[PDB]
């Protein structure tokens, strides 16, 4: 569907923090015993409302709750970690779960250049 | 399915199912992104008498935990110490591996008393509490949480932070009583109107003004009257 | 193999339990604080022998139970939930774990309607 | 590999894995379910004394524990609160978010002593023990479960439940007793043959008959003689 | 890259242990009741250095860790078990995540038998 | 992204991630392994003297655990129950499910004291802790570890176990004295020098020469001076 925020407001910027993908840390820093604390893992960033992506951001995990504790009451796991590994699965299995019908519209093969040949 | 959402078109929307789009690349896990958001940016109130009554105490229920890898900084937290009258608690504490939210401008550390007729306290509209990159259901006792909600998508100033303490009788109920804090022994009657930073003006002026309690009593003052963040002695002060 | 029920005898009916897939709640029972508890999460369900399904699903969980049991005993998880997902993964990596020969006997890229262009 | 069920040709069949099938289709994770089936269901007695002897104790394997999405509703699950004569427990309890089996017409709740000679109670025909959504390899105490086990697959009234007491000392042994308890005086001597049915009507009997202990002692009744379920003083009654 | 070691000594032999993989136990020992203990549910194996392997295994483990240090300091996990199905995920992502672009670099179709048709 | 071990060229490599090679092959997640290597492999000191050196107390740091599959025989491994002075606890019970590594020849059990100035336990060089199939970046008490690190891959005489146990002052520091023990009242000042079988076979002679103490109080001996391992009474002993 479409996303329209219907929230009585939107912070349209975001102020987040997160953890870092890798990268090298200055010298010893990766060593457990000498890296930072559990308070000192985040990095920060800010972003705004280019394309209104925040305000639907804030529409989109209203939307998601429903679903979500629907899943989570179903689930014996006290603690879920496996969503988004098991949604790209999903993404998987929906374009090669089964046999890749050459020019059908659920099999996403293009020879175009195998066609000029 | 739990929605997944989706940049097509310049805007973010949640990707249909039973329609497939070849054109949509996921070229590794690191493309997905779990991610929560707090109710305070929905515009949501954020002062304490308004933010526990969307608490409420539930049997039957057994909590749950999500993880989510991407927070933002919260204007507004809340850490709770609440007891039944007879002083058993009545939250759990937190599981291993559960630690506060991890940005708070504002941690609202409110101790008190009530009923606690529920095992564990859930939100009243279905939010999550949410803890350092994990999602709960329920409120685990003395640990600082945001309200929020989670939401799952596919990519294409120091920080300083305050506790504002505060005292509740009859908790989770509909005649609940707050007291502000400003040190052991003086208190301020709590309105929703008071906002953080009134809190801690109000504060500094009652130790610059001498207007501590200066006995062994509690000394409680009430006050007179005198838009979104990001846009037993009684008396009276005026 | 095929499964041949070799028990000393089979429920031919089979009354079962288990959770709905998601569903809209009427109203708010989506909600914890407000939804069922633990024991009202269930829908149930009535399935009969059609195509000797019941009784050769009891000797298929008989017959799963030496090789489960073997993974439960290699494995250092406590609680396991995995095995499904990474069945899914398997079902992908049997098909598409290499390069795909077309009109190779491993490969489930069907031209049919490609060959006729 | 685990084996894994599909239906080919109007049957179920484990799918041999060195034959690739490129006609079977899989289209998300949903398609994929885990099941657990009862003994019950494969023509096991049920009745205490015998379904009592294919539990045993043993130390050195650590418990196990595996999921399933759906379960079969059981006609006998069985609940155990075993100790040792010097009244240490012989079973651990429930792991958290272990819960009874769901759906029993019959509970049968045995109390009493064993020596327990193990740190866990295991199945020895290598059954699991269904919880709530959860199968074991192990026996947890005062939680009621199923025998039974699992199987993986791929897809292409109300609810009564009545607890039935026991006694039993030298739990886990050849030589093991058992005692139905109409109350906490009165009971009768178990017999394999007795089925769930029998057991409530001949309480009911013993309750209208005034059959009961109208003394302070314990009163021990034995009982004259007198196909699948889907298809101290002693005396006598006949 | 390549594997250079670069430690102060290498045992060129590598004397390991691990556990089975299914196997059929002789009768019951596959019943945890009567089957073995922890401490005897492992095999073993003794492997040289054809091809230096062993030496370029104990100079990949030892480059590893900066990474695996870096991503358990990131999870809240307590326990991670999910590495190795995340990158076959990953491996699947990475050859099927998008369109299939025959003759294309990025795409492991090879219509070679398909050609000569 | 984490390394990758792939076999290229008749020889190890890590795979290149930007790099994509159709002609590598995944056909099943049995292709993938996790595998654990011991420090010992790579020609480190392994008398308690030098490897204690290696771990240091830390704290604001949480414990986190990985899981491997397949491990190496290990010459030697270490088990430790160090307190500080007044007696409390230094290391953390291990939680549930985590075993002692399963194959050393030589378990060096040390005993004793330290400040233990802070919450848990860690490696200094980052290495992990090796566990049964379970890999930590911290130590456990009384629990028997290798040092080790982990490695991803992808796939194209009895066991005699001895301990030798040590007595510690000052662990964890600078200063850290370390006793060999042959009985309750009879130890050896250690030496880095000092070898497994040296100390095996030290004490066998000191059990056959009387060399033990008759008495009630503690003796010390000391000693005279007297490649890899793959290719109050004080005294001396020359
Ligand atoms: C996703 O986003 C949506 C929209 O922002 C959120 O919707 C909110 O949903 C909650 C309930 O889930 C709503 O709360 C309810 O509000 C009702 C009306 O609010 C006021 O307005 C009327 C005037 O029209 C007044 O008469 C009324 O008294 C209120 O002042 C209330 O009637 C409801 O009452 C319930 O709670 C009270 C107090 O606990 C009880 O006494 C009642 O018996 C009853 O149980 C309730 O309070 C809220 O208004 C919705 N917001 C908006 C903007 O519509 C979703 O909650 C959000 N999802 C998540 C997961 O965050
Ligand atoms: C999957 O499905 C199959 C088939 O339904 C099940 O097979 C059962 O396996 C168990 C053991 O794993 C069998 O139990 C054994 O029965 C033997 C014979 O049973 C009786 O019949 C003979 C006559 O031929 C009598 O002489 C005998 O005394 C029995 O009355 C016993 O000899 C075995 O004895 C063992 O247990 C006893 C009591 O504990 C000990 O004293 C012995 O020393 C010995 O250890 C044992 O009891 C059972 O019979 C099998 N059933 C069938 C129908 O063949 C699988 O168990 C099932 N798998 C799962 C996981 O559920
Ligand atoms: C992967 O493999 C590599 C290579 O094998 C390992 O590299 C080791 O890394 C550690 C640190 O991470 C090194 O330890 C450091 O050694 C320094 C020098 O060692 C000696 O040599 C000089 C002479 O050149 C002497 O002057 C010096 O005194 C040493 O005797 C030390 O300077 C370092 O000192 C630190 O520790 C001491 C004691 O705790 C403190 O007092 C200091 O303040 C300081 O903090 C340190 O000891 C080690 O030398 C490296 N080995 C090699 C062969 O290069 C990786 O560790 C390995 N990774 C994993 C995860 O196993
Ligand atoms: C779509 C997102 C944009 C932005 C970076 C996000 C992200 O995780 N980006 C990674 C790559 C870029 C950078 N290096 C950081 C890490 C992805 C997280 C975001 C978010 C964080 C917190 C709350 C709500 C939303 C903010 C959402
Ligand atoms: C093959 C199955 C048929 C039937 C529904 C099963 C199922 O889960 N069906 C879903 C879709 C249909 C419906 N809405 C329910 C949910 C799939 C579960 C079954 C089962 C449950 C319990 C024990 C043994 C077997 C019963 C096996
Ligand atoms: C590449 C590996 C070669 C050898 C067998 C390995 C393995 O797991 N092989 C399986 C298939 C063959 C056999 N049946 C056993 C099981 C794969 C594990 C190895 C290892 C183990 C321990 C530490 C370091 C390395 C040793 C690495
Ligand atoms: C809650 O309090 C309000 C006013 O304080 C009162 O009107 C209402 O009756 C109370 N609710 C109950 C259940 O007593
Ligand atoms: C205030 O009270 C708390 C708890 O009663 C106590 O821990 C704290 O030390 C007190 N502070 C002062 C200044 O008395
Ligand atoms: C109130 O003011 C005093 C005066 O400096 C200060 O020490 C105290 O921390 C203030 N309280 C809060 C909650 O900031
Ligand atoms: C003592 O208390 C009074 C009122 O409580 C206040 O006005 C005064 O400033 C305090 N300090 C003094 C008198 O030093
Ligand atoms: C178990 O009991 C039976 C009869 O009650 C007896 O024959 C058998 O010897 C007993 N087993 C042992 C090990 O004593
Ligand atoms: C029977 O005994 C149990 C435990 O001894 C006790 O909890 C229960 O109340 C008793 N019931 C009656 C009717 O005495
Ligand atoms: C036995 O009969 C009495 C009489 O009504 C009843 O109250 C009791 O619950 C019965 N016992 C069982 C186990 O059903
Ligand atoms: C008392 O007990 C006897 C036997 O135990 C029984 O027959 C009788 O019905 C009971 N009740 C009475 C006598 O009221
Ligand atoms: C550690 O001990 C050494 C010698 O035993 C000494 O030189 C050094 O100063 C000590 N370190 C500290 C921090 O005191
Ligand atoms: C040695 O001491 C330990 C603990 O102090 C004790 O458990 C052990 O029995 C003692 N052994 C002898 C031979 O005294
Ligand atoms: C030391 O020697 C004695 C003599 O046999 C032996 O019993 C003891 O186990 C030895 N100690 C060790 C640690 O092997
Ligand atoms: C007694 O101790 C001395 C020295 O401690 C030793 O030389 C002697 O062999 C021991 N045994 C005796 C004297 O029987």
């Amino acid at each position: 569907e479409a996303i329209v925020n219907a929230q009585p407001k939107c912070n349209p910027n975001l102020h987040y923090w997160t953890t870092q993908d890798e990268g090298a840390a200055i010298g010893l820093a990766w060593i457990p015993y000498f890296g930072p604390a559990a308070e000192g893992i985040y990095i920060e960033g800010l972003m705004h409302n280019q394309d209104g992506l925040i305000c639907g951001l804030r529409q989109l995990a209203n939307e998601t709750t429903q679903a979500l504790q629907l899943f989570l009451r179903a689930t014996t796991e006290l603690r879920t970690f496996s969503i988004l590994n098991r949604k790209a699965i999903d993404f998987l299995l929906q374009r090669w779960g089964g046999t890749c019908h050459i020019l059908g519209p659920d099999c996403c093969i293009e020879p175009a250049d195998w066609t000029k040949n | 399915s739990i929605p997944l959402g989706v940049i097509h078109n310049s805007a973010l929307q949640v990707s249909d199912v039973d329609k497939l789009v070849c054109r949509d690349k996921l070229s590794s896990t690191n493309q997905l992104r779990s991610v929560g958001l707090n109710l305070e940016g929905n515009g949501v109130a954020t002062d304490v008498p308004s933010a526990t009554k969307r608490w409420g105490f539930r049997s039957g229920v057994p909590p749950k935990v999500v993880n989510y890898e991407a927070g933002e900084w919260a204007e507004n937290c809340y850490n709770l110490e609440i007891k039944k009258p007879d002083g058993s608690e009545c939250l759990p504490a937190a599981p291993d591996g559960i630690r506060g939210f991890p940005r708070c401008r504002y941690v609202h550390k409110v101790s008190g008393t009530g009923p606690c007729a529920g095992d564990f306290a859930f939100h009243k509209e279905g939010a999550f509490f949410l803890y350092d990159r994990l999602a709960s259901t329920v409120i685990y006792r003395g640990t600082t949480f945001a309200e929020g909600v989670v939401a799952f998508l596919i990519l294409p100033s120091g920080y300083y932070s305050t506790t504002i303490r505060y005292q509740a009788t009859g908790f989770g109920t509909n005649e609940t009583e707050y007291l502000f804090e400003v040190d052991n022994l003086t208190y301020v009657q709590l309105e929703s109107r008071f906002t953080p930073q009134f809190l801690l003006q109000l504060n500094e002026t009652i130790y610059t003004s001498g207007k501590r309690s200066n006995t062994t009593g509690k000394l409680i003052w009430k006050v007179n009257p005198e838009w979104a963040f990001w846009e037993x002695x009684x008396x009276x002060x005026x």
